[PDB]
């Protein structure tokens, strides 16, 4: 119901705003035994599994705090690696604490600098003629809302599979964009989103489309 | 009247190795080349299988020896009892008390070697590397072999992942 | 429902088969750039939608809308890749999809000795088995979900 | 169905394609598999007579084996001015995977083969008694002429 992720990019492509709503990623926890049924394989850094799913946890999910000790990097934050305490039967059972890698602030930059192109040079010699990029993207788990003013911006917002009237919300956000890009000129077309106010107003929108009615145009 | 289809496989497998034999007097060229001919086929028939299970993908061992099993039931008309499991979890048994490839080739092939699963290995292989599972089999017991029941040990490996598209 | 055209490539990448009845635009790069675009296209959406995806991707992407045309996707766990496109209206066409990888690909691909997988499928008997198996039910369309 | 199974089976018999034999597969093939053939006939409408002799056509048990194997019973099937005769199909079942064109004809009569050199019977057009060869001139319309192997 929520949008997830809304976003904008410039004409370069370089994410201009990460405003994310309130999101929940699901935090799993187990107490395992001796060495694991987990594909325990270690990838950059990135302590996750690839194999052996159990218990609604995914490929993503990644160790963040074994008994409340947060990972820096690889190692324990008292220094002793993943691995080491893997080997040691001892402390066993033992309780990991998995959650999918969420998604930093640079991370989403390059998501959607790497995306970028493949809108902008979306099937640029399609099979239809005359065509756009693409308008409507639809996943598994959500639905991407891509919408170009015909030149320079792109509202990029998220939201669930089921939703429906995306389009209005997209022209809510063009309208609340001119409503702050009213201010500063100093404010290049192409610098990151900060402002407070774009951010409290789009809290408000929030809480409305908490609410399926969008009448009046909802804010 | 005529239910069983499929007695002309545990017959024309064993003119496969016949010939094999006939050709190549080693006992294990006609296991290693009768893996590879029967990996290509596990490649012909993982494609079919998953056009009509559509499952997903074997991203976890239990749902793949589900998958495994299913296979064999679809096809091969056998129940593959699951067990033998690791406290890793990572290889599991499947015991066949029939053997689907043959009914009743006979217990001696006149001498050792002659891995009469070839096959079976490539069927349960092939499909694995294209429903892109890095895994490695063998057969921890064979009936044929003059034993009660047939047992094999598929053990994964590496999640086979797509490169540089 | 009858559409535009069909791409399906391995796993690896290559084009194995290209199909087309409705596609208006004709381009003036080679389709096979234009297949490599596609794929490229393709396993970079697969990226976006499984990393900004906030719950767990079980078969990943499912298809894009345009203003004027649209495209669908069906991966399969073999990691075989069909890509079909069109117009806006008719029934989802997931399943349809699929209808035509089982029925007619499997049929008339990996059934054909002749098919050697890591290469191009050119045989008139698949053509001839896809162009009727789209006219079986051609009205036009798509509207995917 | 269980059709699928011998289509690839078959495909790798075709496959190994070492440079000795035109047969990929001998007649042993043959004889094990129209045996369990005949595990399903264990009913013929033939006569019980120990003092009178009554004919089985084989071609009538060729086309019940087809349908029990290739599905598809003979559009041609004539009677040469000999004890022998002659098969021909528009269609072949493992000729339904591969289009008409004249490409590799040297695969269909393996596949067929599977017909030949049967284990025979006394009496003409008793069943089973079988020498042929294959004579394709069309890519589904496969053909095949039987010589009586005596006379």
């Amino acid at each position: 119901m929520i949008i997830y992720g809304v976003y904008i990019v410039s004409k370069s492509g370089g994410l201009i705003f990460n405003l994310d709503n309130n999101v929940p990623r699901i935090e799993h926890e187990k107490t395992f035994t001796y060495p694991l049924d987990l594909v325990l394989d270690y990838d950059s850094k990135k302590v996750s599994v690839s194999f052996n799913r159990k218990d609604g946890i995914n490929v993503g999910h990644v160790l963040v705090a074994v008994n409340g000790m947060p990972v820096n990097g690889v190692t324990l934050d008292d220094g002793r690696d993943v691995r080491t305490t893997l080997d040691a039967p001892e402390n066993y059972p033992i309780n990991l604490k998995f959650s999918r890698p969420k998604m930093t602030t640079n991370e989403k930059i390059f998501l959607a600098s790497m995306f970028y192109p493949l809108f902008a040079i979306a099937s640029q010699l399609s099979p239809e003629p005359k065509s756009s990029g693409i308008e409507i993207l639809e996943a598994d788990t959500f639905t991407l809302h891509c919408f170009q003013t015909l030149t320079g911006i792109k509202f990029i917002i998220i939201s669930e599979t089921g939703l429906n009237g995306i389009d209005l919300l997209l022209r809510k956000v063009y309208e609340l964009y001119s409503d702050y890009v009213l201010k500063n000129p100093f404010y290049s077309l192409e610098m990151p989103i900060r402002c407070e106010l774009f951010d409290n107003k789009l809290q408000e929108l929030l809480a409305q489309v908490e609410k399926t009615g969008i009448s009046n145009i909802d804010k | 009247a005529k239910k069983v289809n499929s007695e002309f496989l545990t017959l024309t497998y064993g003119a496969l190795v016949t010939q094999m034999l006939r050709d190549f007097e080693n006992a294990e060229d006609v296991n290693k080349q009768l893996e590879r001919i029967g990996y290509n086929m596990g490649m012909r028939l993982i494609e079919d299988f998953l056009a009509r299970t559509s499952a997903p993908r074997c991203l976890e061992m239990r749902e793949t020896a589900d998958r495994i099993q299913q296979a064999f039931r679809i096809y091969l008309n056998i129940q593959p009892t699951i067990s033998n499991w690791s406290p890793a979890s990572d290889e599991f048994s499947l015991v066949f008390d029939s053997n689907p490839l043959t009914e009743f080739v006979e217990l001696p092939p006149d001498l050792t070697n002659l891995r009469y699963s070839a096959i079976l290995s490539g069927c349960i292989r092939g499909a694995l590397e294209m429903v892109q599972l890095e895994v490695q089999c063998w057969f921890v017991q064979d009936q044929l072999k003059g034993d009660n029941v047939t047992e094999l040990r598929v053990k994964f490996v590496r999640r086979l992942e797509e490169v540089i598209p | 429902m009858t559409i535009f055209n069909l791409y399906i490539f391995d796993k690896f990448g290559t084009l194995l088969h290209y199909a087309e009845w409705n596609r208006t635009k004709k381009s003036g790069i080679t389709r096979e750039e234009e297949a490599k675009l596609t794929y490229g296209m393709l396993f970079s959406i697969k990226s976006f939608v499984s990393k900004i995806s906030p719950h767990d991707p079980k078969e990943g992407f499912l298809y894009y809308k345009t203003n004027r045309y649209a495209l669908h996707y069906l991966e399969t766990p073999s990691g075989l890749k069909f890509v079909l496109n069109t117009d806006t209206t008719a029934i989802n066409v997931k399943e349809l999809l699929q209808q035509l990888y089982a029925k007619v690909w499997v049929e008339f691909v990996v059934r054909d000795p002749l098919w050697t997988p890591g290469t191009v499928v050119t045989s008139e008997l698949f053509q001839s088995k896809l162009d009727e198996f789209v006219r079986q039910s051609p009205i036009f369309g798509i509207r995917n979900i | 169905s269980e059709e699928i199974l011998f289509d690839c089976l078959h495909a790798e018999i075709v496959n190994y394609c070492l440079d000795s034999n035109k047969e990929h597969d001998l007649a042993t093939l043959e004889y094990i598999g129209f045996t369990t053939g005949y595990r399903l006939i264990e009913r013929l409408t033939r006569e019980v007579s120990r003092f009178k002799d009554e004919l089985e056509t084989m071609k009538f048990i060729c086309t019940d084996f087809w349908m029990l194997i290739y599905k598809k019973q003979v559009d041609n099937l004539r009677t040469n001015n000999h004890g022998m005769y002659v098969v021909q199909d528009k269609a072949f079942r493992f000729l339904t995977r591969i289009s008409p064109g004249t490409k590799q004809l040297e695969h269909a009569p393996k596949f067929v083969a599977f017909t030949c050199g049967l284990v025979r019977g006394a009496l003409s057009n008793l069943g089973i008694n079988s020498t042929v060869t294959a004579e394709v001139q069309s890519i589904p319309a496969c053909k095949f002429h039987i010589e009586v192997n005596r006379n």
